[PDB]
């Protein structure tokens, strides 16, 4: 609901930064969200406006390759979970200002 | 601030000294230059020492003087010839005609 990742346990949101940029593929292919609830949050979101935004960074550039990964598949006669969880984190903290910059 | 990248604006500092404004003027892009109804000038400066977000969102007025009349304009550039010290040139124009 909204406490889980925001109580005194509070080593899993800097622990996901490791969950993201070194944990395996298949663990990273349901790691995605896990901070979903920390950015439902308004607060963790402002605990962590600048640290996301490492971690944006990273999303990103890994979203990038799925258009390179699946459509090349598809481009042979002429998975994307992770791409739907992918796009599960970044949409409540894609509203949040200066988070743009590297957007745009 | 301007922040292009972000569009929008923000903001880097304010003065809290409730003075009534006559005019403004940028000095040397740290300090800026300010007149007041009581006939008087000041200095704010941006911080240097930005140890946390309070003392970086709080401009410190840095030097006083009565200037015994009231600034209404001003502006830049000199009134002599350019021989290419002193470090840059404010003018300022008055209600008694004191440049």
């Amino acid at each position: 609901e909204t406490a889980v990742v925001f109580q005194e346990k509070e080593g899993i949101v800097e622990n996901l930064f490791k969950w993201a940029r070194e944990a395996d593929q298949p663990l990273r292919t349901y790691s995605t969200g896990l901070l979903g609830g920390a950015m439902e949050n308004q607060d963790i979101a402002a605990n962590y406006r600048d640290e996301n935004s490492q971690l944006v960074a990273i999303v990103l550039r890994r979203l990038r390759e799925l258009q390179l990964q699946e459509v090349a598949l598809r481009q042979e006669n002429k998975p994307a979970i992770e791409q739907r969880l992918i796009l599960q984190y970044l949409t409540p903290l894609g509203e949040y200002q200066e988070l743009l910059p590297i957007f745009m | 601030a301007y922040k292009p990248m972000e569009g929008n604006f923000e903001e880097i500092a304010r003065d809290f000294n409730p003075n009534w404004m006559s005019a403004v003027e940028i000095l040397d892009d740290d300090n800026f230059l300010g007149a007041e109804n009581a006939f008087n000038l000041f200095v704010c400066q941006k911080d240097s020492a930005a140890t946390t977000d309070e003392e970086r969102q709080h401009l410190q007025e840095v030097g006083l003087f009565h200037l015994g009349e009231f600034v209404n304009v001003f502006c830049h550039g000199s009134l002599v010839m350019q021989n290419l010290p002193t470090q840059g040139s404010v003018l300022f124009g008055t209600v008694n005609g004191m440049i």
